[PDB]
């Protein structure tokens, strides 16, 4: 048996994991109170992967809920699926992170990381086999960036051979909600690069483009914009939750998707996504699924692959179908679009087919990409950082909390070092 | 008496093995469970526990669960001994170094213990049918690790492999070429005969001859099950020519190195298509030597046949087959090597293949064609080329070197591949002395 | 400050004590992970014969019950193989007119006990 | 069949003895009035270990409740289980306590304690084979120390073949309700060391810490604070009242559990302690019991176990339960906690399993521990004593009662002399 | 007619008797009350008393109550003689001094009188089956005092310990390598044979074969009961080869000093596994010699067998036995001593192994392989390594000194067991003269 322990930091990642839990409890057929009202026994075959068993069939998420401000945990407790977690796993903090990475790494957050290590440890040993840890945080802004960068730093020294899934919302093109998001982002990527094995960058304006241009929704909110992300980490860990055909777990993916140890920044996507009005005119088959998943309007990151080259492509299909179409159109996209795929890594598409599909469909496809188009996203925050850092602004508190300019300089130098590799891969 | 042990490593190993045992149960008469409903023939595959339960000589092994949990949940959970089915707790994750070096020792001793128990229970251990793939880490690395142990223990026994060759145009993984070159580097010196079954030619033959548009892997695998059932059939049945497992081995290889035959099946037709031609022994022979039905996607016209074993099953008149061989030898489209004029080896088995409820047709004759050809040299050369191309600047190498494998083993596999490709043309060139 | 730490914990306990919802007495047992103890052979602690669970009695028999007479569909692509495992129209295959199975004669009866 | 004579010295001793009788009369099925109303006949087959059988079918406790102030006996007899005790053993006394040790050990404590001996020898002799005594008392303050130490000294000489379980409330560092408490503690340790065979020190701080950090109570009262202790008491003495496998008595625990004639100071633990909120969230099994057993929150003497090696560890389980989860998981505890266990004593963990658990539970486990971390009680009384006596204040009372200056100095010398072997065993 | 007296000493001995007598009553026809519904059979273990009852030839004795009062309370109460069951007053408390020297004297008189009274109605007495542990004070000191008194009083009679060996890795007691080291100093000269069983071997056997993930001591004692059931079976029923306790004592023990053999049970299969093996005599014999079903955690490959007896009970064809023995004698993994070529015993009994409602299945062939090996040198060194460190600075010794025992006998306990290790290394060497 295999399992993943769910680390849930910040406020962003707090609600990310919150909406993740209703999605996979509805997939497994779980009542809000923790009762199994199921229909198929394949939900209970492999349920010891996110839901630890208790007496009476009391299933509990194996998640830990960390936030330096104690209001978002009150919100998720008061939420619909809130009376389901371990209350000891609700790690609280009586201070203010205040959207500061300095206060998320070198302060009361580092006073709380010992308790967070205690509870994540106690979640770890009460099993036998650890595939790894899946954390949700915000790459821009405080808390979750600071919590993520300190917490993965401790966990990698603790358990050094397991999988890290860092689900991060990168800072944003059109808008941004914290003035120091470039400051948090650059030196958050600085810890993220030598620590984590699999990193999902999700762009907010990409999510808004999906809910408006493709979904044609009238008033989406953080609920359904959060749910779209919830589906695309529910998809990746599915061959390990349901009986699968050419099944693929997270390491099976990571080994064949990252070519080099540092280019582990990905491009998620879930795409049987249809506008409401056009759902009735849809013709759901594997070819139109393939067209929509390789069409870059349902991409979870606002990084156009037409502006670069794909390195590796993964497709975690789910459902009841034949599969010459699966492989002949993974051939056909390679044949039709040839310049966008690197020639030093040909036949570069992993495919998996879980057989149990999500509720509401009977095929889904979690599309995962590793391309050179992550580089526009990395650069734009690098120049935003240099523009904010040349005049030495928004920085006095960051120095006063216990940092120096040398660390900021090394962070900018490390993303300038990330300016090298996947650029050289762009031109071979 | 005459029996062979079927061991299935990898998810592909488990699924083709499920196809194999599903075909064997309905061929013999065995129910979904071990029982026999209200003579010797079971002994080749099935042992006989009292009160009619029959236990397969099967070792289903995977480093990862859920593909054996598949078996232990489905309608063959009573058929197998639950301790013959061997599971790990950690997937090989598409890595030869994990399949051979890090996660191999938690399972290799138990697998060899189970193989030793079956070999003790077996009276005449004719050989092993291993079922794996040249693709993923579970199908590649653990089969590789199995080979040296099983050859050290039972070096006087016979070895037939059933491997899924990496596809010519599609593939599924980015490290299928790495795992393929490594597993053939290690299994080249120890494998005795290895029937390559490339994946895409299955799709092409199922699209053309079967006229079917929704086959999945079970439908693609039941063809391979029919191939192996035809292969080890005269070991079990009465016939005119009794072909034996050592007889396949001593015929399909020219050299101590060239042990990769290409098979195909005749009558691959689909019931509401067989109401409209002969299925007579001349066409039965010719459809095998048509470059449209071979199970490995390489065209034999840019190659030379070395030796061909034909296994006919059913109402096969023993002299019309000689007429068909005489007809096909004179054709200029089919060309042989200059050092083997006598090439067609007849095996005759008297009863027709048994039809599984599905797509294949119940046909009164069927030959499986077993050719050793030089057309596979281009597939081996392209796998070599792909390995050079993706090994040019150490792509996907850090995982393998961190998982216990040493860097120079890649170069050793490459050099032995260059040696194998050289040996292909050195034996394919015409003699002039 | 302990006087404030105890206050914030007290606020927390008031939170779950006013909003905690009990598991509503269902005891959904998994059908695939059960492992038990064995009672002492003569003892007055045990052998008092507690009554059973008839739901468990027919529910284990429902779990060990086959996929076909289970799920009335073909739930996975793996339940496609072995599903229609009954044979086709009657083989009638004991007729050796067109059936060529081996048969063990007395030489092989004697031979099967050789060596071993 | 055996007996236990159960002594209560002081207010604290009387109260925790009352809670003892409450919990074990719940376990043994006897009402307030003494009449048996039980469910299983295993509950009275060995009823005569703590209960003298009396005519009329009612059973009375075998105990004495001795205090030098005549109010706590009235409080106990007005308590819920007030009409259960023999009024012959309600040993009162009209004098002034003055939370003093000299006023209980060199003064009218002497005139009361021989009446105590007179009234305790009756049920100490009306027995078949008594195994010993349980004195419940407290070092801090008077009566329970002053009467207690002299009573221990008399009874140990007069019955020299009996196990002496003295459960003693040792001081807290954050509070004490007595200023002359370091004098009382160091003058009580001197009497306790060459006398008692099994003294169990419980520290009120670590008693409070379970009520918040583990039990998650709201308003902890001294009833619950004593209730945890009484649960440990029933856990320590359970093989002799309820049968099972690997039955452990006081002698078998002692010969296993005290290595040297001086090293008999003990630290207990009771650890199926669940919060009212988190009880449904538990998956109650034996490996989950053991982590809470060896965790540094359920140990009731305020000592972090990481400050010293365990000399010996005993585990007494209750409930019907297989022993793979005892034996193998004890090995897992000893294996990972390798430096916290001594090297000169291999396999230093005992085992007992009784068939019937405490009522309202399904599994229970009482922990017994002898370590080298007794320093964090004894040196942590010693610095207060030496700074408490160098000034030679708070002392004219003691030397006016009949005390003199010198035996204070030998009391301190012996009490810090105890530290030296339990230092040297830490570093071998 | 052919009877031996069973003594059960300490809690471990009482509980393994608790399993063995309930197994014996289902072997024969005795009900819980003691009455058999309705030839000779029962006489060896069950004495007929006129009314219809079959009272045991047993003395359950233990210094402490609370374990035999449950025999005096439980279902099988009407079966035992109400004075065969003996209890003292208080626990001997893991102390050899309280087992032997001071509290042993009020119980040794009564228990030896009860042995005399049971042996009074005994015509042909082969000997004594004494069931105890190397752990607690009752199991060690009282056993030592009993065998000293039995050597004084019945000095020529055979004695077989079925000892509970201390767990080498894990343990349940802390002063076991004191109590064991003394009881094996004292019962060494007085015990004729000591069949030796630890706990963790049954733990692993039930984990890997019976598929029970938390078995308990009831499950341990049931398999120990099956071992003693198979060992005392030829003096119960009729078979091809009849072998008894005197013959076991003579031939499993090569030297006066080396009388410590080990068991191994055959099939321990678990009901939903016995439909999948043949349960042939050959594989049943091999499963005994595999170093994973071994009854004690010592490695037989780390040693050499001296003599073994194989007790085939059930439908055993009388020459599969030596077909299997000839198979074993040729393997180069089971190394034997060069000074004992003929070292095997065959004992064939027609009575199949019975089964109580529990974990084992209805098996029609079984063998309790009993071997005297040198691999117990590792176990004795491993137990002495616990003793040297603890005696190095006088740990735990004050109870022993103050409880009547003299301090200095630990010294010749160490000297005597060093002599036992020297005897093992002198008997294990290959002959060169
Ligand atoms: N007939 C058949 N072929 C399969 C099936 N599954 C996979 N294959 C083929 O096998 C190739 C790789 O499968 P494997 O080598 O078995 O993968 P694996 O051994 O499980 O290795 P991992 O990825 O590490 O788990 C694919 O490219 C497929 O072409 C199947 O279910 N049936
Ligand atoms: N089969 C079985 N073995 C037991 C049982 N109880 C104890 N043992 C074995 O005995 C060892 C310790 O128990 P004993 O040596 O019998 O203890 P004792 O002889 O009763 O001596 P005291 O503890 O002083 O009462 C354990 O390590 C077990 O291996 C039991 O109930 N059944
Ligand atoms: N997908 C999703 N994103 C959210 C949700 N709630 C907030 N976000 C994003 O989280 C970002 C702010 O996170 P941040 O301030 O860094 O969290 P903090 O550091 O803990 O304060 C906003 O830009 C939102 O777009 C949600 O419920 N689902
Ligand atoms: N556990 C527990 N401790 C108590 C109780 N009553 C008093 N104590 C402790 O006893 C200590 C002082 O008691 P003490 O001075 O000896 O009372 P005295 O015997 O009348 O002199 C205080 O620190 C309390 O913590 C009780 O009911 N339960």
């Amino acid at each position: 048996m295999r399992e993943i322990v769910h680390l849930q930091a910040g406020q962003c990642g707090n609600q990310i994991g919150a909406k993740f839990w209703e999605v996979i409890s509805d997939e497994h057929g779980i009542d809000p109170t923790g009762t199994y009202h199921g229909d198929s026994d394949l939900q209970l075959e492999r349920i010891n992967v996110y839901y630890n068993e208790a007496t009476g069939g009391k299933y509990v998420p194996r998640a830990v809920l960390v936030d330096l401000e104690p209001g978002t945990m009150d919100s998720v407790r008061s939420g619909p699926f809130g009376q389901i977690f371990r209350p000891d796993n609700f790690v609280f903090g009586q201070s203010g992170a205040g959207n500061n990475w300095a206060k998320g790494h070198y302060t009361e957050g580092a006073e709380l990381v010992d308790s967070v290590l205690d509870v994540v440890r106690k979640e770890a040993e009460s099993c036998d086999c650890l595939q790894g840890f899946q954390l949700t945080h915000s790459l821009g802004g405080g808390t979750g960036s600071g919590m993520g960068t300190l917490l993965i730093s401790k966990i990698r020294e603790e358990y050094p051979d397991r999988i890290m899934n860092t689900f991060s919302v990168v800072p944003s093109p059109k808008v941004s909600d914290t003035v120091v998001e470039p400051y948090n982002a650059t030196l958050s990527v600085h810890q993220l690069v030598e620590n984590t094995d699999e990193t999902y960058c999700i762009d907010n304006e990409a999510l808004y483009d999906i809910c408006f241009r493709t979904l044609k929704l009238t008033t989406p909110t953080y609920g359904d914009l959060n749910h779209l992300v919830s589906a695309t980490m529910s998809g990746v860990t599915t061959c390990l939750r349901f009986p699968g055909q050419l099944n693929a777990d997270l390491r099976k993916l990571a080994v064949n998707m990252v070519p080099f140890p540092r280019l582990h920044f990905f491009m998620p996507g879930f795409a049987p996504l249809t506008s409401r009005g056009s759902q009735q005119y849809r013709a759901l088959t594997v070819p139109e699924l393939t067209q929509q998943m390789f069409d870059a309007k349902n991409m979870m990151a606002a990084c156009d692959p037409r502006h670069g080259r794909y390195l590796t492509v993964a497709a975690v299909f789910r459902g009841r179908m034949s599969m010459k179409e699966v492989d002949e159109q993974m051939l056909n996209v390679q044949n039709k679009n040839s310049s966008y795929f690197v020639e030093w890594i040909p036949n570069n598409v992993k495919t998996a087919v879980c057989d149990i599909p999500p509720r509401g469909l009977k095929m889904s496809a979690t599309f995962i990409g590793n391309s050179t188009a992550i580089q526009e996203l990395f650069k734009r925050i690098s120049e935003q950082f240099t523009a904010m850092f040349r005049r030495k602004a928004f920085l006095h508190w960051y120095t006063g909390e216990g940092m120096d300019e040398m660390e900021f300089t090394e962070a900018e130098s490390n993303m300038n070092d990330l300016g090298n590799p996947v650029v050289t891969r762009g031109a071979c | 008496q005459r029996e062979c042990i079927s061991v299935h490593v990898g998810q592909a190993g488990v699924q083709i093995g499920n196809a194999c045992w599903e075909l064997y149960c309905l061929e013999h008469g065995i129910q979904p469970d071990g029982q026999m409903p209200s003579d010797d023939s079971f002994n080749t595959f099935f042992s006989e526990t009292g009160a009619g339960k029959h236990v397969p000589r099967a070792v289903f092994v995977d480093l990862e669960p859920t593909v054996i949990d598949e078996v232990r949940t489905g309608t063959y959970r009573q058929l197998f001994h639950p301790e013959q089915l061997i599971t790990g707790k950690e997937d090989a994750a598409n890595n030869y170094a994990r399949g051979h070096y890090t996660i191999g020792k938690e399972l290799i001793d138990l697998v060899l213990d189970r193989i030793r128990k079956l070999a003790d229970q077996c009276t005449g251990l004719q050989g092993f049918l291993i079922f794996h793939s040249f693709g993923g880490g579970t199908g590649s690395g653990f089969t590789s690790l199995l080979m040296e142990r099983l050859s050290v223990d039972y070096g006087k026994k016979s070895k037939l492999e059933f491997s899924i060759y990496p596809a010519p145009q599609v593939s599924t993984a980015v490290v299928e070429p790495y795992n393929s070159i490594l597993t053939t580097h290690t299994t080249l010196e120890h494998s005795d005969c290895a029937f390559m079954v490339d994946n895409e030619a299955i799709y092409d033959i199922c699209r053309r001859n079967l006229d079917i548009e929704r086959p999945t892997y079970t439908n693609l695998n039941r063809l391979i099950s029919q191939i192996v059932s035809s292969i080890t059939a005269s070991l079990r049945f009465d016939g005119a020519l009794n072909v034996d497992l050592t007889e396949f081995q001593t015929n399909l290889v020219p050299y101590p190195r060239i042990h990769f035959p290409l098979a195909t099946y005749a009558p691959v037709i689909s019931a509401e298509k067989a109401y409209h031609e002969q299925l007579s022994v001349a066409e039965i022979t010719n459809a095998c030597f048509e470059p449209a039905n071979q199970m490995v996607k390489c065209d034999p016209r840019h190659g030379k046949y070395m030796a061909c074993c034909l296994l006919y099953r059913g109402d096969v008149v023993p002299k019309d087959v000689n007429a068909a061989i005489a007809a096909i030898k004179t054709k200029r489209s089919i060309q042989f090597v200059d050092w083997c004029p006598t090439g067609f080896k007849v095996g005759i088995n008297y009863q027709p293949p048994t039809v599984v409820p599905g797509d294949l047709a119940k046909v009164q004759r069927a030959v499986c064609m077993l050719s050793n050809t030089t057309a596979i040299a281009e597939a081996w050369a392209r796998l070599d080329h792909k390995f050079d191309l993706m090994y040019a600047k150490r792509a996907f190498v850090h995982w393998y070197v961190g998982e216990g494998m040493e860097e120079g083993e890649f170069s050793e596999a490459r050099e032995d591949m260059a040696a194998l490709e050289k040996d292909y043309e050195e034996v394919g060139m015409d003699s002039v002395e | 400050d302990e006087v404030h730490q105890n206050q914030i914990l007290r606020e927390l306990y008031l939170k779950e004590l006013r909003t905690q919802i009990l598991y509503t007495q269902y005891h959904v047992n998994p059908l695939r992970k059960v492992h038990t103890i064995a009672r002492k052979p003569m003892s007055w602690h045990d052998n008092l014969e507690e009554p059973e669970d008839a739901r468990f009695l027919n529910l284990i028999h429902h779990a060990a019950q086959g996929p076909r007479k289970k799920y009335p569909e073909t739930q996975t692509e793996s339940q496609e193989i072995g599903w229609d495992s009954e044979p086709l129209v009657n083989p009638a295959r004991d007729d050796r007119r067109l059936n060529h199975f081996r048969v063990y004669n007395d030489i092989t009866l004697y031979k099967a006990k050789m060596w071993s």
